[PDB]
RNA sequence: UAAUUGGAAUGAGUACAAUGUAAAUACCUUAACGAGGAACAAUUGGAGGGCAAGUCUGGUGCCAGCAGCCGCGGUAAUUCCAGCUCCAAUAGCGUAUAUUAUGUUGCAGUUAAAAAGCUCGUAGUUGAACUUUGGGCCCGGUUGGCCGGUC
RNA sequence: GUCGACGUACUUCAUAGGAUCA
């Protein structure tokens, strides 16, 4: 119950944002041909700093060589690499622990299960690629 | 029957590099296949290659080296104006700063960021990324 | 306990582009040039009757 | 290729092929032929007049029951007689017999504990005045 | 939580006047009046709560359910949910009907929409490769680096 | 004529699967 949060406003999230990418955000970006950095600019209408965690990068490197273009996208120089103090576990678990320990990232992901478990935590907006672009759900500073 | 010879060439390269082979044999070979391949070669997607010569259409042998993710042809060679360059490269590339759309202008066969500089346009052939 | 599988039949003459000719005429040919205006004026004048 | 042509001189084929296989789309043939409203109960209209033919459940003991609230109403365009709801059961005193009720669709979004399948209309104006303006005692019914 | 009360503030309105305008009216400006329930009396919708010496229905008792503007008196008298609690939009708010968020890009056809029984065939769409390639010299644009002479 | 073949309009039938607990 941090000093920033209102009832559900969560006013420590502000421009420029910091998003956390899941492993199937990348897949549906490559599939629907949106681009990471400009796609988040085109929805949030603010600067962005996509972040990728050591658990997620390990998972990408675990996929193999059929998915090497997504790995090429993830080692891009202007996607920063947040390092994580973990054993090295499943990606979605590492995302949930990051979210609970700081409550100032928005989470870009596409699996339904991780969507539910994030939605329990109050004040964490939740980007996801749908249709043709990056729709954002629980952010009260949209337009 | 056989209509696009370039489509056959790029499909044969694509198949025989998916499966991991090392050199490809593509029969026939127009001037367009040589120039499209020299454009792919300049950017490092294929190794050298060589035209072997019978007294017929002629064959090519390409030396692949791994770095090729996809290549293809756009089949009606659509006329592309100068803003349609960037609508085309947003439709058919998975991230808008790698991969090259290749197009046939009055100044040669070239990728798109060379046809931006020279300020030309023309028809559209294919793509690599 | 032997059940055979259904042979899914093949229709007879009842296809949405053949229904249009079953009445007196070719009903595709008696249409309008602006269906939106036909709709909004038809509704309003219905209410004013 | 796929089923369709693709050469750069076949717009005429593609344009005719869309112009034929477009009459096989029920909303298209519905909205050009002008069939689009026999779905709707009233004609083309949005309200419809009617004569109060009689009351139903005027001898029903259980108060505020739905069959207490329903009158039976003849429409003046067709001649067909239907049943109609009435809000606020006290407003059965306002409609008598040979009133002109002006009916509107009931259009209910949901179905309650003891409701009725079959009432599809509802009474809006009784002999010129409106039932919210008689029940709220603004106006009164001009006989 | 407030339910009394203390003075300060102002315009809706009314108005000498001037301005406005062809002439007026109104705005803008302004003497004099003009706020306690500031009775100088905001609205449209939907969700809940209780209302018994009441009625009605059903039953494995005192119950349940519907409902409750209907009770024992009383209507110049009863002075009662002071006048039940929330929620949303707000000088705006609701209801009905429609409509809105076919495939060029970009659909589907073995097994659940849909490949004509078959081949020939005119229009239509579509159609293999090839013809000056390559080198040498000069000129400088416009950048980028070493530069920054400058007050 | 509670007539047939259509053409419109509408209705309805088919929804549970795993895991743990009792
Ligand atoms: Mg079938
Ligand atoms: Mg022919
Ligand atoms: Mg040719
Ligand atoms: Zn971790």
């Amino acid at each position: 119950v941090s000093s920033a949060l209102f009832f559900q406003y969560n006013q420590a999230i502000k421009p420029p944002y910091q998003v956390l990418i899941d492993t199937n955000f990348i897949n549906f970006s490559i599939q629907k041909k949106v681009d990471i950095v400009r796609g988040m600019m085109d929805c949030l209408l603010a600067k962005c700093n996509p972040l990728i965690t050591d658990c997620v990068m390990a998972e990408l490197e675990k996929l193999g060589p059929k998915y090497r273009i997504a790995l090429k996208l993830a080692r891009d120089p202007r996607i920063k690499r947040l390092s994580c103090s973990h054993k090295g576990t499943y990606a979605d678990d590492c995302l949930v622990h990051r979210v609970l320990q700081h409550k100032c990232y928005i989470v870009a992901t596409n699996d339904a299960g991780l969507k539910q478990r994030i939605r329990k935590i109050p004040g964490i907006p939740l980007m996801s690629v749908g249709g043709h672009a990056y729709v954002i759900e629980k952010l009260p500073d949209v337009f | 029957t056989r209509s696009s010879v370039l489509a056959d060439a790029l499909n044969a390269i694509n198949n025989a590099e998916k499966t991991g082979k090392r050199q490809v044999l593509i029969r026939p070979s127009s001037k367009v296949i040589i120039k499209f391949l020299q454009v792919m070669q300049k950017h490092g997607y294929i190794g050298e290659f060589e035209y072997i010569d019978d007294h017929r259409s002629g064959k090519i042998v390409v030396q692949l080296n791994g770095r090729l993710n996809k290549c293809g042809v756009i089949s009606p060679r659509f006329n592309v104006k100068i803003g349609d360059i960037e609508k085309w490269t947003a439709n058919l590339l998975p991230a808008r700063q790698f991969g090259y759309v290749i197009l046939t202008t009055s100044a040669g066969i070239m990728d798109h960021e060379e046809a931006r500089r020279k300020h030309v346009s023309g028809k559209i052939l294919g793509f690599v990324y | 306990e032997q059940s055979n599988k259904q042979h899914r039949k093949a229709k007879e003459k009842n296809t949405a582009k053949k229904k249009l000719h079953t009445q007196g005429h070719n009903a595709k040919a008696f249409a309008v040039a602006a269906p939106g205006k036909m709709a909004r004026t038809m509704q309003r004048s219905s209410d004013v009757n | 290729g796929k089923g369709k042509p693709r050469g750069l001189n076949s717009a005429r084929k593609l344009r005719v092929h869309r112009r034929n296989n477009r009459w096989a789309e029920n909303n298209y043939k519905k909205r050009l032929l002008g069939t689009a409203f026999k779905s709707s109960p009233f004609g083309g209209s949005s309200h419809a007049k009617g004569i109060v033919l009689e009351k139903l459940g005027i001898e029903s003991k259980q108060p505020n029951s739905a069959i207490r609230k329903c009158v039976r109403v003849q429409l003046i365009k067709n001649g067909k007689k239907v049943t109609a709801f009435v809000p606020n059961d006290g407003c059965l005193n306002f409609v008598d017999e040979n009133d002109e009720v002006l009916l509107a669709g009931f259009g209910r979004k949901g179905k309650a504990k003891g409701d009725i399948p079959g009432v599809r209309f509802k009474v809006v104006k009784v002999s010129g005045v409106s039932l919210l303006a008689l029940w709220k005692e603004k106006k009164e019914k001009p006989r």
